[PDB]
């Protein structure tokens, strides 16, 4: 019925940081406890993302899905007033995140750690000896695009250990390093060392791959074989005239419908559960957005 | 104030200090749970002893 | 003068006057007063029952357009946005009276097996102990007291040999929710559960309902795992696991999150996956699946799931009980 | 948990006494100073049915 | 006055003890545990005063 938290600062803040914090009014940041009054230490994302420890980017995701999000409402010299986000309510939220992505009306938003930069997110409170780190929110189509970019880097950076190859570490940085958008290219900050909990997520992904590879429908494989030669298509333009040798070696036996049918039945059940692995974070639903007002009505 | 000295010492003229102090804010809260059954039978009119 | 437009002032003000006032919160407090007519109204919550009189029904407010009763009739009416209290959605099942033991805990979660005969009129519904005897100290001594002649349960599920072999037994079982009401009849019982709603007792003198799971099966996933946040909600899950010994049923509690929980359950079942995959069954087409998981509802963290006994037939069974449950069923996700 | 087989929660008319029973109470029940105790918190701290 | 240090292996900036207990290089460390030598080797903690 009443959804409000009063975060109290121990020490007055300086006239420059009260001005910086006010630019973030209407932004989400996750607090630790669901209580009416709190300290500043639970406020930001700052403890998981510190300067002294490497950013994992997957322990940070796990911190968001556990916390309780809140919308910053009012800023003063000694306080920060928020309203918590609970399941069965609607909220009015502004688009004020610094690497600027533009939202659509009637779209779904996603919450992810500050992938684009540590400096874009933080408002440093040197008066209270804390750094308040805001999470970055994106439209769902582009948020998944960034999450995939980060995971494949954890593999390929490790696969290419120290290679003098001009091809390596220049292709994996030009492909995975950036995310393009409407008339822009946004660089991602990618970890120098792929840490744990990011590889442990890719271990689970592989287990699904070890299963699916045994039940692939062969009728599917014979179709792509006929199309890469006979017809010309934009989807199959990825494959050149050359055909993957694995398919010719995997698919030898003649097609039987009764087998490819039950192969599809077993496989489809894994994709349904595979989807749970990819969300990895809280999602919002937006019903109205004004290009000029910069205010959505999220649910 | 100051003292008058005979030597060539550089005289410190009139001096004043202006100092400012500011307010601090404190908040306090507690939580108490209640049963819907009691909150409801608060409303009803009892028919039997 | 001209009649003001089509719209009529002083007539919309009356109509909007009803819509304006929101419900009451944040009342000011005085230790001198310490209990007021103001504090009362803020606290009273307008129970939804009556004594069956045309005048008494108007008193309680059952005949009100909103989905929940607003007391006083029209007085205090038109708020319609107050703590979003959603009433429970009950389900009614017709059961073979010999299939269901009448001595059930009134809160036990139920499961319906989807029959495969068209245009039937009776249903098959199982408790955690019925499912134990069907799937074949502890539950073994207690479930056999409640259910003897396990054949009558085997008659409901005629494919159980086939279903657990192809590992598609779980998708014909749909969770329904805790017991709320049970009429005890000679031939065809009538059972009432609560699906997707605050599990609340419909008896006339109200009593708190708490869902009960046998302690043998209930596994706290959060303590076994043991800065991290402390959220409001915690969730209850079921896992149907096809092992070498046979199918198995377990209940779980944690407040991590879905993507995490699906990872913790794979770590938790790693010893038992290796064993089945090496001893008896390396590989086949359909037999690949291991198990499934569903979510049974959300209850308050920091509390709930006390432990208690279930006394019947001069023997007890240690059982856990969850408070303030909110039933909310999702589909099965394959773990492997 | 752990009524310890001794307590009935029926609503009695209790008698107020001036003595101080609060002193060091929590850590007394936690370690079995007295058996057959009950500990009710929040919603549970209410009169029982009749 | 007569000596520069007692052990360079800890006094000097890039030295072993500085490497072990100063925050600049312990990125990999688990944040839970408590280090007594942190108050003596951390740079920000020294310059705060």
């Amino acid at each position: 019925m009443d959804l409000k938290v009063v975060v109290s600062l121990s020490s007055r803040l300086y006239t420059d940081e009260i001005a910086k914090m006010q630019q973030r009014i209407g932004c989400i940041l996750p607090l630790a406890s669901t209580h009416g009054t709190q300290n500043v230490q639970g406020l930001g994302l700052g403890q998981v993302y510190s300067l002294e420890t490497v950013p994992d980017y997957v322990s940070m995701y796990n911190y968001l899905s556990d916390c309780t999000l809140a919308v910053l409402d009012e800023v003063s010299v000694d306080s920060l007033i928020l309203t918590k986000i609970v399941p069965g309510q609607t909220y009015a939220i502004k688009n004020k995140y610094q690497p600027f992505f533009q939202w659509h009306g009637t779209g779904s938003l996603s919450v992810m750690p500050p992938v684009f930069g540590r400096e874009h997110a933080t408002v440093k409170l040197e008066s209270n000896d804390v750094d308040i780190v805001f999470p970055m929110v994106l439209p769902t189509p582009i948020a998944e695009e960034v999450l995939q970019k980060i995971l494949l880097f954890n593999v390929y950076s490790r696969v290419v250990m120290q290679a003098p190859g001009n091809a390596d570490m220049l292709d994996v940085h030009m492909h995975l390093g950036s995310v393009s958008y409407l008339g822009h290219h946004y660089e991602l900050a990618l970890p120098e060392v792929p840490g744990p909990l990011g590889l442990a997520l890719l271990d689970n992904l592989s287990l699904y791959f070890c299963i699916m590879v045994t039940l692939l429908p062969r009728a599917s494989m014979r179709l792509v074989r006929g199309l890469i030669r006979h017809e010309h298509h934009d989807l199959l333009n990825l494959f050149q005239e050359m055909v993957p040798d694995e398919i010719a070696r995997i698919d030898l036996d003649d097609l039987s419908v009764a087998d490819d049918l039950s192969r599809m039945r077993v496989m489809m059940t894994y994709l349904q559960s595979l989807a749970s692995l990819f969300n990895l974070g809280p999602r919002l639903a937006t019903a109205a957005y004004s290009q000029e007002t910069l205010t959505a009505t999220c649910w | 104030p100051t003292i008058a000295h005979g030597d060539g010492r550089r005289p410190s003229k009139q001096r004043t200090f202006i100092v400012v102090k500011n307010c601090h804010k404190h908040h306090i809260s507690t939580e108490m749970e209640l049963s819907m059954l009691d909150l409801e039978i608060l409303h009803s009119i009892p028919e039997t002893p | 003068m001209k009649v003001q437009g089509s719209v009529d002032r002083r007539r919309l003000q009356r109509r909007i006057a009803g819509l304006l006032p929101p419900p009451a919160r944040r009342l000011n407090i005085s230790r001198g007063s310490e209990f007021t007519r103001d504090v009362r109204g803020l606290v009273e919550e307008h129970a939804q029952a009556s004594s069956l009189s045309a005048a008494a029904v108007w008193r309680a407010g059952l005949l009100a357009p909103g989905e929940v009763a607003v007391a006083g009739g029209g007085s205090g009416g038109g708020s319609f946005s107050w703590s979003g209290w959603r009433p429970p959605v009950f389900g009614d099942f017709l059961i073979h009276a010999s299939s269901f033991n009448n001595a059930e805990a009134t809160g036990t979660p139920l499961f319906q097996f989807k029959q495969s005969d068209p245009f039937s009129g009776v249903d098959a519904v199982f408790t955690p102990l019925s499912l134990f005897i069907l799937m074949n100290g502890g539950l073994t001594r207690m479930a056999n007291l409640l259910y003897d002649s396990p054949a009558t349960l085997a008659d409901l599920v005629p494919d159980f040999g086939r279903l657990v072999a192809d590992r598609r037994f779980h998708n014909f079982i749909t969770p329904v929710g805790p017991l709320v009401e049970n009429i005890k009849s000679t031939y065809l019982n009538k059972i009432t559960t609560v699906v997707h709603g605050p599990v609340v007792s419909k008896a006339i003198p109200r009593s708190t309902v708490k869902v009960t799971v046998p302690q043998e099966a209930f596994v706290d996933l959060d303590a076994w795992l043991s800065l991290q946040p402390c959220p409001a909600d915690a969730r209850l899950y079921v896992a149907l696991t096809y092992e070498e010994a046979g199918p198995r049923f377990t209940f779980f509690q944690s407040s991590r999150g879905h993507c995490q929980i699906m990872n913790i359950l794979r770590i938790y079942y790693s010893p038992s996956i290796m064993h089945r995959y090496a001893v008896v069954q390396p590989l086949h087409i359909e037999e690949l699946t291991f198990g499934a998981v569903a979510c049974l509802g959300t209850f308050s963290a920091t509390d709930g799931w006390r432990r208690s006994a279930f006394n019947y037939r001069g023997s007890s069974l240690p059982v856990v009980e969850i408070d303030s449950f909110y039933s909310n069923v999702s589909d099965w996700e394959v773990i492997l | 948990m752990a009524s310890n087989e001794g307590v009935e929660n029926r609503p009695f008319p209790y008698l107020t006494v001036d003595a101080d029973l609060l002193s060091n109470l929590r850590q007394s029940a936690a370690e079995g100073l007295f058996h057959s105790f009950d500990l009710l918190v929040g919603k549970d701290a209410r009169e029982a049915g009749i | 006055e007569y000596r520069s240090t007692v052990n360079p292996w800890a006094s000097q900036l890039g030295s072993l003890g500085d490497i072990m207990y100063n925050s600049s290089y312990r990125q990999t460390a688990v944040p839970g545990l408590y280090s007594p030598c942190r108050a003596f080797f951390n740079k920000e903690e020294l310059l705060r005063n």
